[PDB]
């Protein structure tokens, strides 16, 4: 069977995320040969069979960077060994933590243009020091140096990095086999409506097992609706039951496209509830972090950002506090004008035009 | 005296970017890191965003309001946690408590005033422990805020309220300023801001538009000129006009910064 794991590029803007998946692929095909929808590529280690997914680097195009992040059970962090630790490094690293990312190896792209040996110490331990900031386990987490580019063409000496860094991704990372054995739980990610079918919603499987013929509970935006599981079906073949960690559709027959929308959580009968006002603890981006520029009050109302779905909410911070600056992070009360299924211990974030504010864990549920 | 691994370490700690092109625009300046910093915004690749002197080091800020004087000062300890093992945060305002009643803008003073107490709880918690500065603020209507245990920031006034002393001082932990008025700012601050915008480079037709960037930077430095935190909308020089007040002057303090007169 060979187990495979699905990984991915990630870090700051042109450090070398595309190229080094360029490399990682030519390399590992000239050396060997013998659950993922977007576009992706894949290559084989002796160990593991890898789906491995470029994530752009912008700060803009944080969309498919998270939905890749997600799915992804290990992600490889491209920091340039030149410029060194970017906004968008430590941007991806927090959002990595928040969108589940098991585990994470470095690679010092651009190795060929640093002669300098206490300069590649500086730019590890400032790398080291990040993710060891962002709950990652940073003083022991692999970097690998070396170059994307010149590992493309030739150098059997920088292809080696990169069989290296291959390397780690069947050393460090573990096989994520562990997901089920809890309650079920699903975000939609998009509803379609077929003529002929009816209408299947989308999403990956965050937890739990999903059997054909079971009940459903629609928790979410609107009313807490309820309909039954019609059929489950991966791409384009069918599924007897299921299983978590993959991306699948369930129809629900009496419920259509304009009945549900995306955002929504589908869940064992009695096990999630919808909330509008909650307890969280809330980090808050700064400048370094690409975050705010300018501190706010009590008179604040961005964007929250749950799951697939984007509430819009209020403040209370507590009696003490008046100002939250670039940097801050104290814990909070969050009121929002739309019901979304949470629980104790899920983590969120915050978004305001562009600027992604600060994000956090949910203490306590409340309303 | 050329280039060490803390020097382009320290200067990238107050660019915020460009680990290697530090270096590349340090080597320029042989060595000097302002020289570096002027070139680096001269470059039109550095958002100034200069932080003079940035220590990065952890310990504690505290504030005492008294009538006309008001004494603040910092005392760097160790982990997060001494700042807020309640024995050393207590400490600290000991050595406050004791500073505001003697009036003392010497810190040498409070060094072998607290001494003895200082070494006692340095052996007792296992962390060396060391009082750094302290100033002080003569004033009318004195107000203080403690944004965390990091910032802390006084501010004296005439004629605000209460309230309107706070609301100031909430500003100034916040929207870093330098002076009051756009007029208080020194020409030697002004010329060597004058040569970077300069430098920037239409004739004679885009050197008038520069100067007026002048125009925009002296009232960012300054405090009147700078906006509001709790409404941008409004400046600040336009915000004394409420109760019909005039900030006498400011102080910030922060873990770290310093070294300036
Ligand atoms: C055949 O026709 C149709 C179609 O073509 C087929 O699709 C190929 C389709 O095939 C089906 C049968 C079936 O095989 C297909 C199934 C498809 C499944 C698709 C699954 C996915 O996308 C998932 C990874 C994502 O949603 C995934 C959960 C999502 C992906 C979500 C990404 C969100 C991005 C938002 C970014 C903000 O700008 C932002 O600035 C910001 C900072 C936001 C904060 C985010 C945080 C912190 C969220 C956390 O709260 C958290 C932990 C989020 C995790 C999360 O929600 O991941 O059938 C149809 C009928
Ligand atoms: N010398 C050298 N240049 C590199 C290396 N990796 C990337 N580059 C250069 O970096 C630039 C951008 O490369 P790219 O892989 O597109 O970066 P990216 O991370 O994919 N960008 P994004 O994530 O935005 O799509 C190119 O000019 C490329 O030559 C490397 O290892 N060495
Ligand atoms: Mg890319």
């Amino acid at each position: 069977t060979k187990p495979h794991v699905n990984v991915g590029t990630i870090g700051h803007v042109d450090h070398g995320k595309t190229t080094l998946t360029a490399a990682i692929t030519t390399v590992l095909a000239k050396t060997y040969g013998g659950t993922i929808n977007t576009s992706h590529v894949e290559y084989d280690t002796p160990t593991r069979h890898y789906a491995h997914v470029d994530c752009p680097g912008h700060a803009d195009y944080v969309k498919n960077m998270i939905t890749g992040a997600a799915q992804m059970d290990g992600a490889i962090l491209v920091v340039a060994a030149t410029d060194g630790p970017m906004p968008q490094t430590r941007e991806h690293i927090l959002l990595g933590r928040q969108v589940g990312v098991p585990y994470i190896i470095v690679f010092l792209n651009k190795c060929d243009m640093v002669d300098d040996e206490e300069l590649l110490e500086l730019v590890e331990m400032e790398v080291r020091e990040l993710l060891s900031q962002y709950d990652f386990p940073g003083d022991d987490t692999p970097i690998v140096r070396g170059s994307a580019l010149k590992a493309l063409e030739g150098d059997a000496e920088w292809e080696a990095k990169i069989l290296e860094l291959a390397g780690f991704l069947d050393s460090y990372i573990p096989e994520p086999e562990r997901a089920i054995d809890k309650p079920f739980l699903l975000p939609i990610e998009d509803v379609f409506s077929i003529s002929g079918r009816g209408t299947v919603v989308t999403g990956r499987v965050e937890r739990g097992i999903i059997k054909v013929g079971e009940e459903v509970e629609i928790v979410g935006i609107k009313e807490t609706q309820k309909s039954t599981c019609t059929g489950v079906e991966m791409f384009r073949k069918l599924l007897d039951e299921g299983r978590a960690g993959e991306n699948v559709g369930v129809l629900l027959r009496g419920i259509k496209r304009e009945e549900i929308e995306r955002g929504q959580v589908l869940a064992k009968p009695g096990t999630i509830k919808p909330h509008t006002k909650f307890e969280s603890e809330v980090y808050i981006l700064s400048k370094d972090e690409g975050g705010r520029h300018t501190p706010f009050f009590k008179g604040y109302r961005p964007q929250f950002y749950f799951r697939t779905t984007d509430v819009t909410g209020t403040i209370e911070l507590p009696e003490g506090v008046e100002m939250v600056m670039p940097g801050d992070n104290i814990k909070m009360v969050v009121t929002l004008i739309h019901p979304i299924a949470m629980d104790d211990g899920l983590r969120f974030a915050i978004r305001e035009g562009g600027r992604t504010v600060g994000a956090g864990v949910v203490a306590k549920v409340l309303g | 005296a050329e280039i060490t691994a803390s020097l382009v370490k320290e200067l990238r700690e107050r660019t915020g970017a460009g680990m290697m092109d530090c270096k590349k625009a340090l080597t320029e300046a042989n060595g000097d890191i302002e020289l570096a910093i002027e070139n680096m915004r001269k470059s039109g690749a550095i958002k100034a965003a200069k932080k003079a002197g940035n220590v990065a080091a952890d310990g504690v800020i505290k504030t005492k309001i008294d009538g006309n004087y008001g004494i603040i000062l910092e005392v760097n300890c160790q982990t997060d946690f001494v700042a807020k093992d309640a024995g050393f945060q207590a400490f600290a305002d000991k050595v406050l408590d004791a500073a505001v009643a003697g009036k003392i803008t010497d810190v040498e003073v409070l060094k072998a005033q607290f001494e003895e107490e200082r070494v006692a709880l340095v052996a007792k918690i296992g962390e060396n422990i060391n009082i750094r500065r302290v100033a002080a603020l003569e004033g009318d209507v004195l107000g203080s805020y403690q944004h965390g245990a990091r910032i802390g920031v006084l501010v004296a006034a005439k004629g605000a309220d209460e309230e309107l002393v706070k609301h100031i001082a909430m500003h100034v932990a916040a929207s870093k300023p330098e002076f009051i008025k756009p007029e208080d700012v020194s020409a030697e601050v002004v010329e060597k801001e004058y040569q970077v915008q300069l430098d920037i480079a239409p004739k004679e037709i885009a050197e008038k538009m520069v100067e007026g960037r002048m125009k925009k930077f002296t009232g960012e430095v300054s405090l009147t000129g700078q906006p509001f935190v709790m409404e941008p909308s409004k400046t600040v020089g336009q915000l004394l006009k409420e109760h019909n007040a005039e900030v006498t002057g400011f102080i910030r303090f922060e873990v770290g910064e310093g070294i300036e007169k």
